[PDB]
């Protein structure tokens, strides 16, 4: 049972941290969406 | 005399409100980049 | 006849003691570096300016 | 402080093993030493042994033993480090009280053109008496004992409050100060005109590239930004001459700069800190930096196998997997090997291979 | 025996988010420091 | 004739120079970004 209770915890692991890793590839496709036609805005 | 003026005061009032508007949405961005981080370590905290 | 140098590029020491003791003078040596080793410490460290 | 120090002496005279490896100082916190082993009043009954080893990845050839150099404190360590007390006037500095263990030096093997091996062990033993007990193993990965920068650009402004304190003492002294030294504190206040917290300079959100690089970035702005619109440490060093009477290395260190990173430990979740001083030979240091040694071969373990979505590195595709070999030669030993004599790529291979055997001791026990 | 192992590796990755945690509170203070000369800039 | 272009080659010198500054800000961002994804994925291989 101890493997059960911890391999349980392994897939409590990953399913909470990928949510928030996809949102934090979420991160740089803002800045990329943001500030590149900014460029354009002081031009 | 104030034609042409009052175009370039369209421009003065086109990139200097436009600069103001980068500056509010980074730290909006802000919020969206903290709620990935408190996201992130309250995962470990149910690990732990 | 004792004496204490401090080299450094400050104003420097000096001192004079009249030591009495049972140690013969081939080996007061381990007895003075146990008096004054903290200053024997400071003439290794400094004393060296300037020299590049 | 001082087996801090002589441990550096070891290095400059080649005692060590290794010619690529590079030294890496670490201070043990104490609450980390309870939770992984011995108890705290046994190192209290001024240098202790410490034999050290290095294990390699995956292969068990492990380094032949050599001892070291450590020094336990009750009272914080950082802080002493931070705040030397002189017996003579305990009244010199105000520091924040902290926990404390011992200074250990550790070995860090790497290459030409330097680059350590993650996911492979340096490891200690604490023998505090005779027997097979009183001696644990304490152990450290790779990626345990590198920080990716140093701190001491962001650490530095802690001087000024020496400097200050000094000129407070003095005038609270008078005249039983030596009147050089009386001097000396009108000198350090020319140059000028809280108590030191230890957990204040590691919880600073400060490291030395990202504060290097953002004062650069902006004093090229202010150039920018304007054209459109429009020495104290030999004061120092005489102070604590004056009033200790004499002088160690171990004042010396405390008035350059330190660099006081914090990092926490894969074993029992505690914390403790990684030392590189200003002028020393070790891991960040202003005179002997050959060869440096890089992070590459963790950043390229990641970032190819991140793209890719791989749990593990060897579960990675043979086309994508042989530029790895191609680029770093390193890991194709533990890779190319069908059965090594521990499971490679994971941080308890180690533990493994001490249940290994404690089932091939129970399994030999029932059958005979 | 792979439960002192199991047990190990959940206290093995209970090290490097606290490291990393460090690491990534530098992503206000970094990112807030591309403004101050900026704001001033208008 | 002389100090009014001037007066536009410091615009030409307050725009254009500061146009530059965005373009590297941003991939100095991008090691931020992808220190964090360097992290991330780290973590996972210490849990397989």
């Amino acid at each position: 049972e101890q493997v059960v209770v911890l391999q349980a915890q392994r897939t409590a692991a990953a399913a909470a941290l990928e949510n928030a890793a996809m949102q934090a590839a979420e991160l740089p496709v803002d800045i990329e969406r943001r500030l590149r036609p900014i460029e354009r805005n002081v031009h | 005399q104030r034609t042409g003026r009052s175009a370039l005061a369209v421009l003065i009032r086109a990139c200097y409100r436009l600069q103001q508007q980068l500056q509010r949405t980074r730290r909006a961005l802000l919020h969206h980049s903290d709620a990935v981080l408190t996201s992130l370590h309250h995962v470990r905290m149910l690990l732990g | 006849l004792v004496f204490t140098y401090r080299q450094r590029r400050d104003q420097e020491l000096c001192c004079v003691y009249v030591i009495k003791s049972q140690l013969p003078p081939r080996g007061l040596e381990p007895a003075l570096e146990r008096l004054f080793g903290r200053l024997r410490i400071t003439n290794t460290i400094h004393g060296t300016e300037d020299m590049t | 402080m001082n087996a801090h120090l002589a441990n550096e002496v070891q290095y400059d005279l080649g005692h060590v093993p290794g010619r690529p490896s590079s030294l890496v100082h670490v201070i043990i916190s104490s609450e980390c030493l309870a939770a992984a082993g011995i108890p705290l009043a046994a190192l209290m009954r001024a240098n202790f042994q410490v034999e050290i080893q290095t294990r390699a990845h995956a292969t068990g050839d492990c380094t032949p033993w050599c001892t070291a150099f450590a020094a336990y404190v009750p009272a914080d360590a950082v802080g002493e480090l931070l705040a030397p007390v002189v017996p003579a006037h305990p009244g010199l500095l105000p520091r924040a009280s902290s926990a404390g263990g011992l200074f250990v030096s550790l070995p860090v093997v790497c290459d030409a053109q330097g680059v350590y091996d993650p996911y492979a062990v340096a490891a200690l033993r604490l023998a505090w008496g005779s027997g097979a007990s009183c001696a644990r193993v304490i152990l450290f990965s790779y990626d345990e004992l590198v920080p990716p920068n140093t701190r001491y650009a962001a650490d530095s402004t802690r001087i000024m409050r020496v400097c200050r304190h000094l000129c407070r003492y003095v005038a609270l002294l008078g005249a039983a100060a030596p009147p050089a030294a009386k001097e000396a504190a009108a000198h350090l206040s020319m140059g000028l005109g809280p108590p030191i917290s230890p957990e204040e300079q590691l919880t600073a959100p400060g490291g030395d590239t990202t504060a290097a690089q953002d004062v650069s970035i902006a004093q090229e702005n202010e150039e920018i930004l304007a054209l459109v619109q429009r020495s104290l440490v030999e004061w120092l060093d005489r102070g604590w001459e004056a009033l200790a009477g004499g002088d160690r290395p171990d004042w010396l260190w405390s008035r350059r700069s330190i660099s006081v990173v914090l990092r926490h430990h894969y074993g029992t979740k505690q914390r403790f800190v990684v030392v590189s001083y200003e002028n020393s030979v070790a891991w960040g240091g202003r005179r002997a930096r050959p060869p440096l040694l890089s992070s590459a071969l963790a950043t390229a373990l990641t970032e190819a196998c991140a793209a890719e979505r791989v749990v593990r590195p060897h579960q990675l595709s043979p086309a994508g997997q042989a530029e790895l070999l191609l680029r770093f030669p390193a890991l194709e030993v533990p890779l190319r090997h069908p059965r090594p004599v521990l499971p490679p790529f994971d941080i308890a291979a180690e533990v493994a291979f001490t249940a290994r055997i404690h089932l091939a001791c129970l399994r030999a026990l029932g059958q005979a």
